[PDB]
This record gives structure tokens, C-alpha cells and sequence, in this order.
């Protein structure tokens, strides 16, 4: 049996109707799925451990799909310990238990459908080079994982024919003061800033951003983890798939993951069927050996040894004048397909600081004086020691 | 009205003097309304049920901080784990004792934890100075491949860069090793003889037996070994010249309990000001929001200068660690661990008795062996190297 | 090789010659994982041991 656990009163209404809906949607040979509806509410860790353990003894369930409404990620470690304790593979599709957590406890089976910061950082650079946004600043403050945040920055621009440049501050303190923060933000040498900071501290630094006046239409921001115009972030289909596809996706991994051991031999692991009845829990093997060759809905869902997704479907989200989050581009397994045709510069998704100092020039092609060659197809950007020239269109050096 | 701090201990018998420690709150700082109460309970024998013995036990009694102690059974960090996850769920600061593990030193998993006992990873700081006053240049070290093993290796390499660049050869092995002498064969090919072991309490026994058959315990060899590879089965089947370390005030629960409550009681006094002093959430029936001043309270405990207890050196770095902990370098002399020095941050040698080295040699052997056999790489360049 | 014999006789050591495996002189490049650069050729066999 597969357990379906829902947290939050919002999902209480839809929990009842979701049971039979997925029973006939996906079927596997030699397996039966009996979804259940849970109405537990409250952030306290009382029902998450009493009912769940009783559920294991009650219905003898293996494989749990978890989803939450609020953006509180404090509940993820609660089941991570439980996953490593009773050897129960628990997978959460979206909600609070979706952010990547490292390191994980040894001998665990907790899985997440999310994207790490290292995976998220690489897709930002292709957005910069698409619109020729070489100038950028990397600014961050005290963060749990800022050590690898900067470590992966210098390695992206080390290679490639295109010439990049680096600039960045050290840290920002919310309690330092608006005047102090404004003074420290004056040491910049570019127009684009990449932000990686905690959610709680993100709002004060944005409120103090308008104090220094660095929130105009001439600047853009990227969020890695009041709101200035032109904000970008990556959510990895966070607002997509609605709800029916997510619960269907969660049970698909468990059903096909469980069949990995079933084809070799007929064995029913009921290790997770009890919590306190047996005083021994040494019996455990092949906890994470499986769940490495997963294919569904013409997509790849391979999972690494650590227990997080390594082949995601990233999507970029922009900001509109109506203060809404909308998908502008796309990304389909390393294709970098961007919609909204990228023609000209400083006119789309970014504007010059001074209009009067932005002027157009015209040129011709004379072999010893002006040389025109096509753009580099390897990277899709014009080579170094050259400037773009849109033939009024295409892009040429 | 009343200041109450929670704590879980090894046994109820260990709570008898804990009440005595906290009943003296009248003769402490402030002495206006603070009435320190033990509010202690013996830990569940099973660590899984500890999650069921905190919400209805600790948070229900209006606790500000929790103390977790090592169980009498030789468990593997079973006790401090559930407490940290529960305390970290409400962002209430927690501090433990006798928790010698390096997995509590990162805030990614344990956001709040202030232990007063340094982990095994700080032994490498001793090894740097211990071998410097003996004129030893480069080493070869055997390190277990796990989270604990690599913690010491990363520290030693970082410090050694400023003095003698890197080591000679770092050899790693699986923590479930059993009759693995392949890595030891190339160990006696690098003229080091300064072998430094960092295995577990039980894995080091295999190394000693494996190396004994290769006459690695004779003269000219020295062994720098941590505390974990001395006690238990490691003492038997061991070289007669181990220079292992130890801790002076370690495994002293009574002293730590008295010292732990001193800083906590003093920390409460300093927080009494005009700012937000909202009490931690009460009960575990309904509790979703997190108190604002919790992060502030944790910072106070980090910068507390308690000049009493263990020679009055109660200071904390950006993480929860002890400073200038005395180690009392130990030397094995015919099944008789004899101290040959003390450590207080700077090496001091109260050289009681004399030092015996493996093979029975009195004077300290060097860690070098010149090799007259060389291997040379050449390439095919016509005027220079024909082939 | 003629220069090698003179050094060994003067400094009293014994040698053992062997060619290179790859067939290169030496340069620094990045492995397929992360950017932890490594050497190759004659510069990568002296450092390894």
C-alpha cells in the first residue's frame, strides 16, 4: 500500500476526491494502489509522528507522498529522520519539503523533486549571455551555503571564448542600518546584481534597496534561493503541473521504484510496517541503490546518491507591471529555448539609465575597415574582440 | 516570574545534584525573581521515542534551553540528534555536553547547537605542535573515508601549508575494513615513518595487526594516534610506543553539569533589558509561529565570558566549542600509560619520567630514509633522446 | 642521457629510466567534473609519485 499524507487545511477539501482519481490513472502489473485522505493540520510534530506510525501499523503502507501549502521548510528534516529510521521511502512532490537539504543522514531514503543551487546557478549565466549581459555583480550575505556559492561562480567564466568580468561585495547586515547598507552598496562596477540570501532577510534588504535608489528600471536582479522592477527567479516548475499531475508523479516513482526489486524476485519488504514493536532495526540494505533509472511522461527522473533530483525541468520566471510571476522563457533538457524574440538591446526587459546617452549608429562593410562575420554557433554569442551588429534580423560580429 | 531551564540527563540519579546546582539561583546574578528549576527527566532508552518525550515534556514546561547528555550505553550520537531537531524546529537555542562528533559543527543540518566539549577534529591542532618541537617535517596519514575522518584531514592540510606545504601521502580506506594490507604495502615505500592514524576505535585494531606482520613496529617508526584508537580493544594488539592523546576534564559529567548551568544562569541575567523578552511558546498542542528574540538569545550564549569552572576558560567561537582544552599527552610504557606533557593551546612538556619509542629505543628516531634508487621520465626528441 | 650518466657518477645514485605514457610535455586542464584542474604528461607523473 502507498500512503498519501496531506498537510494543511487547504488540502483537506481536495484530499477525499484525489483517492480514486489516481487509482485508475496509472496502473502497474502485480500492484494495487489504495490512496487515503488525511486531514491532519497544525505545524506541531504531534500528528506527524503519532498518526503516521499508527498508519504504518494500521494499513501497512510503504511509500509516502507529501505536499504542503505554506513555504515553511522546517518540516522536511522531521520525515528525513523517519525515512532513515524505519527504512520508509518518503518522497515529497512540492511545498515546504521541496528545498534541497544536504548533508543527509546515512542509510536514508528521503527524496525531493527540486533543483540545487549549483544546478540553478548554471542556467542563470545562459540568460545573461543570451542578451549580452556580460556585466554582473555577485552580492550575498551570511548564508548556510555561501561557501560553494562563490566556488561555482569563478569556474563558469574561466573557460569559453567570451570575455567576462567579476565584481561583488562581501555581506549585508539587516541591523546595520539603512545608511550603512546604502554606503556599502556604492562599491559596484556593473549593472546586474545576483542575489542569494535568506527569505526573512530578503525583504529588509529590498526595503533598504530603495533607500539607496538602486531599484530603477535601469537595473535587474536575480534571486537564487518592496519588490524591485524586473525580478528573475527559477522555481523548477514550482507553479506548474497544478496538483493532479504532482500527486500522479509522486506515486509513479514509488510504483516503478518498488517494481525494481519485484522483477528480480517476489519479495514484500514490510520493514516500515512497524515503528516501536521491534527493538531492532539493523536490517537494511539497498535503500538507495534503486531510483536511478526513472523515466515517465517522456522525461528523465534520475536521482543521485545524496537523494535529490539531478535531471530537472527548470523554468525561468519574470515580473510584470501588475506584480505577477509569469514564465517568459523555457528549458527542455539543456536546450535554452527562450521565447519573446531577443532583438536589439536595452529595450527588452532592461532599459538604459540615461535615455539621452543611448544613441544608434550605422555602418557598412568594407574589408580593410569594417569586417562582418557570423556569430559563433558553439556558444550562440559573439566572439571576443568584437561587437554585435544586427543586420536590419540576425546577430553578427 | 520564574526562570526554568530544561535538561535531559543519563539517569535520574544524576538529577539529584542538578536540583542542587539550580536551587542556588538565589545567590546568583540578579536575585530579584529568578527561581531556577531543574525540570529534568531521564532520557528514553530508545532515541526514536525521544520525539514523543519532548513536546509533552520539555516545551510543555516553558523551557528556554535544553541539555542533552551521553547515555551510559556506547551509542553513536543517538541522544543529541532528536533534541537538536526538535529544538531547531522552534529555533530555541540548545546546548549539549559530551557530544564528541563533527556532524554538529555545520549549521546546514543543526542550526543551533553549542557544545562545551571540542570534537575529535581538534586533535589535529595538537598534532601540529606536538611534532614541531620534535623536528618532524612531513608525514603520511591513514584516514577513514567518512564524515569524521575527512574532518581531521581537511584541518591538518590547511594548517600544514604555512609550515611545510603539504604532507607526503594521504591514504584512505573504507570504514568497514577487514584484512586490507594493500594500502600498507606502499606505506613503507615513501621514507616517512611518521604514520598518523585516524581510524575508528575498532578499525584501528585491524591496522595494528596488519602492520605487525610487516615489522612496522620496530625501531625507526613513530605513531601519532588520536584518543579513539587507545581505549577498548585498541589497547590490546598495539605498538609498544604509541604517543596517543587524551582529555583531562573529559568524561567528567559532574563538573560539566555544574559548569553548564553557570553560563546559562548568567546569560539570563544579561538578557533582562527593555527590548523584546517574549517567552518561548508554551505547550505543543498548537504552536506554529516562532518567537523573534530566539536568535538573539543564542548569540548571547556564544559571547559569554565565564571565568570559572575549568580554569576559567569558558569561551566560544562562531560555533559551540571549547577553547584551550587540556589534553595531557600520554605515552605507553609497558602497559602503563604515563603522561609526558600537557597542552593548553601552546605545547608544554612536564616530561615526567622518560620516553620509550617502538623497538625499545631510547633516543627519538628521525623520520627520514635517503633513497639511492630513482625513477626518471624521458621523451622522444631526436637531438636529445633517441629511441 | 649522456648528461644523466655524469650526474649519477658524481652524486652516487642509481637510476631507472622509463618513457612517458601519454606522450605529451605538460599542461593544466579541467576534469569533466567541477573545475579541479590536473596536470598531464611529464608534469603529471612527477607530482603523482
Amino acid at each position: 500500500n502507498v500512503a498519501l499524507v496531506f498537510s494543511g487545511p487547504a488540502y483537506a477539501a481536495e484530499a477525499a476526491r484525489l483517492g480514486p482519481a489516481v487509482a485508475a490513472a496509472v496502473r502497474s502489473p502485480g500492484l494495487d494502489v489504495r490512496p487515503v485522505a488525511l486531514v491532519l493540520n497544525g505545524s506541531d510534530p504531534r500528528s506527524l509522528v503519532l498518526q503516521l506510525c499508527d498508519l504504518l501499523s494500521g494499513l501497512r503502507v510503504h511509500g509516502v507522498v507529501f505536499e504542503d501549502d505554506s513555504r515553511a521548510p522546517a518540516v522536511a528534516p522531521i520525515l528525513d529522520f523517519l525515512s532513515a529510521q524505519t527504512s520508509l521511502p518518503i518522497v515529497a512532490v512540492h511545498g515546504g519539503a521541496a528545498l534541497v537539504l544536504t548533508p543527509k543522514e546515512k542509510g536514508s531514503t528521503f527524496l525531493q523533486l527540486g533543483s540545487s543551487t549549483e544546478q540553478q546557478l548554471q542556467v542563470i549565466f545562459e540568460v545573461l549571455e543570451e542578451y549580452d549581459w556580460t556585466s554582473f555583480v555577485a552580492v550575498t550575505t551570511r548564508a548556510p551555503g555561501h561557501r560553494a556559492f562563490l566556488s561555482y561562480i569563478e569556474v563558469l567564466t574561466d573557460g569559453s571564448l567570451v570575455g567576462w568580468e567579476h565584481r561583488g561585495a562581501l555581506t549585508l547586515d539587516p541591523g546595520a542600518g539603512e545608511a550603512v547598507l546604502s554606503a556599502q552598496l556604492r562599491s559596484v562596477s556593473a549593472q546586474i546584481r545576483l542575489l542569494f540570501c535568506a527569505r526573512e532577510e530578503a525583504e529588509p534588504v529590498f526595503r533598504a534597496a530603495e533607500e539607496a535608489g538602486l531599484t530603477g528600471s535601469g537595473y535587474v536582479w536575480f534571486m537564487v534561493g518592496p519588490l524591485p522592477a524586473g525580478l528573475f527567479a527559477v522555481r523548477s516548475a514550482g507553479w506548474r503541473d497544478d496538483l493532479a499531475r504532482r500527486v500522479a508523479a509522486g506515486v509513479a516513482v514509488v510504483a516503478r521504484g518498488a517494481q525494481a526489486l519485484l522483477r528480480d524476485y517476489g519479495f514484500l519488504p514490510e520493514l516500515g510496517h512497524d515503528c516501536r514493536a521491534q527493538n531492532r532495526t539493523h536490517r537494511g540494505e539497498s535503500l538507495h541503490r534503486y531510483f536511478m533509472n526513472i523515466t515517465w511522461d517522456n522525461r528523465d527522473y534520475s536521482f543521485n546518491e545524496d537523494g535529490f533530483l539531478v535531471n530537472p525541468s527548470l523554468v525561468v520566471i519574470s515580473l510584470t507591471r501588475d506584480r505577477t510571476w509569469e514564465v517568459v522563457g523555457s528549458w527542455e533538457q539543456q536546450t535554452l529555448r527562450l521565447k519573446y524574440p531577443l532583438w536589439s538591446r536595452y529595450g527588452r526587459f532592461l532599459q538604459p539609465v540615461d535615455d539621452t546617452q543611448h544613441l544608434t549608429v550605422a555602418t557598412l562593410e568594407e574589408r580593410p575597415f569594417v569586417i562582418v562575420e557570423p556569430a559563433d554557433p558553439i556558444s550562440g554569442t559573439c566572439i571576443r574582440d568584437s561587437v554585435p551588429c544586427r543586420s536590419q534580423p540576425e546577430k553578427r560580429c | 516570574k520564574i526562570v526554568n531551564i530544561g535538561a535531559v540527563l543519563s539517569t535520574r540519579k544524576h538529577e539529584q545534584m542538578f536540583r542542587e546546582a539550580v536551587n542556588q539561583a538565589n545567590k546568583r546574578h540578579g536575585s530579584w525573581k529568578i527561581q531556577l528549576n531543574a525540570t529534568s527527566v531521564t532520557h528514553k532508552p530508545n532515541a526514536i521515542q525521544m520525539a514523543l518525550s519532548v513536546c509533552e515534556d520539555l516545551i510543555s514546561s516553558q523551557v528556554y534551553a535544553i541539555l542533552v547528555s551521553h547515555p551510559p550505553t556506547p551509542n553513536d550520537h543517538f541522544t543529541p540528534t532528536p533534541v537538536s531537531y526538535t529544538a531547531g524546529f522552534y529555533r530555541i537555542p540548545v546546548l549539549g555536553l559530551t557530544t564528541r562528533m563533527s556532524i554538529y559543527s555545520d549549521k546546514s543540518i543543526h542550526l543551533s547547537f553549542l557544545r562545551t566539549v571540542p570534537p575529535y577534529s581538534h586533535q589535529s591542532s595538537v598534532w601540529f605542535e606536538m611534532m614541531r618541537v620534535y623536528s618532524w617535517n612531513h608525514i603520511i596519514l591513514l584516514v577513514s573515508d567518512d564524515h569524521e575522518g575527512r574532518a581531521a584531514q581537511k584541518r591538518l592540510e590547511t594548517l600544514l601549508e604555512e609550515r611545510e606545504s603539504k604532507a607526503e601521502k594521504v591514504l584512505q580506506f573504507d570504514p568497514g575494513t577487514k584484512n586490507v594490507t594493500a594500502l600498507l604495502m606502499e606505506a613503507k615505500e615513501l621514507e616517512a615513518r611518521v604514520i598518523i592514524l585516524s581510524a575508528s576505535e575498532d578499525d584501528a585494531a585491524t591496522v595494528y595487526r596488519a602492520a605487525a606482520m610487516l615489522n612496522m613496529t620496530g625501531s625507526g617508526y613513530v605513531w601519532l594516534v588520536g584518543e579513539r584508537e587507545i581505549s577498548g580493544n585498541a589497547l590490546r594488539y598495539a605498538p609498544d610506543g604509541i604517543l596517543g592523546l587524551q582529555l583531562i576534564n573529559g568524561k567528567n559529567e559532574s563538573a560539566h553539569i555544574s559548569d553548564a548551568v553557570g553560563v546559562v544562569a548568567q546569560a539570563v541575567h544579561e538578557l533582562l533589558e527593555k527590548e523584546n523578552i517574549t517567552d518561548p511558546p508554551r505547550g505543543c498542542v498548537g504552536n506554529t509561529n516562532i518567537w523573534k528574540t530566539g536568535p538573539l538569545f543564542k548569540r548571547v550564549l556564544m559571547s559569554s565570558k565565564y571565568a570559572d569552572g575549568v580554569t576559567g576558560r569558558v569561551e566560544f567561537n562562531e560555533d559551540g566549542d571549547r577553547k584551550f582544552a587540556n589534553y595531557s599527552i600520554m605515552n605507553l610504557q609497558n602497559r602503563k600509560l604515563v603522561q609526558v606533557g600537557i597542552y593548553n593551546g601552546t605545547h608544554v612538556i612536564p616530561n615526567d619520567r622518560k620516553i620509550i619509542w617502538p623497538g625499545g629505543e631510547t633516543e627519538k628516531p628521525r623520520g627520514y630514509q635517503m633513497s639511492t634508487r630513482l625513477k626518471i621520465v624521458t621523451i622522444h626528441q631526436e637531438p636529445f633522446v633517441y629511441v | 642521457i649522456d648528461l644523466l650518466i655524469k650526474l649519477a657518477r658524481t652524486m652516487n645514485f642509481t637510476y631507472e629510466v622509463h618513457l612517458v605514457a601519454d606522450g605529451k610535455f605538460g599542461t593544466q586542464e579541467r576534469v569533466n567534473n567541477s573545475n579541479k584542474k590536473e596536470w598531464n604528461g611529464m608534469m603529471g607523473e612527477l607530482l603523482s609519485g
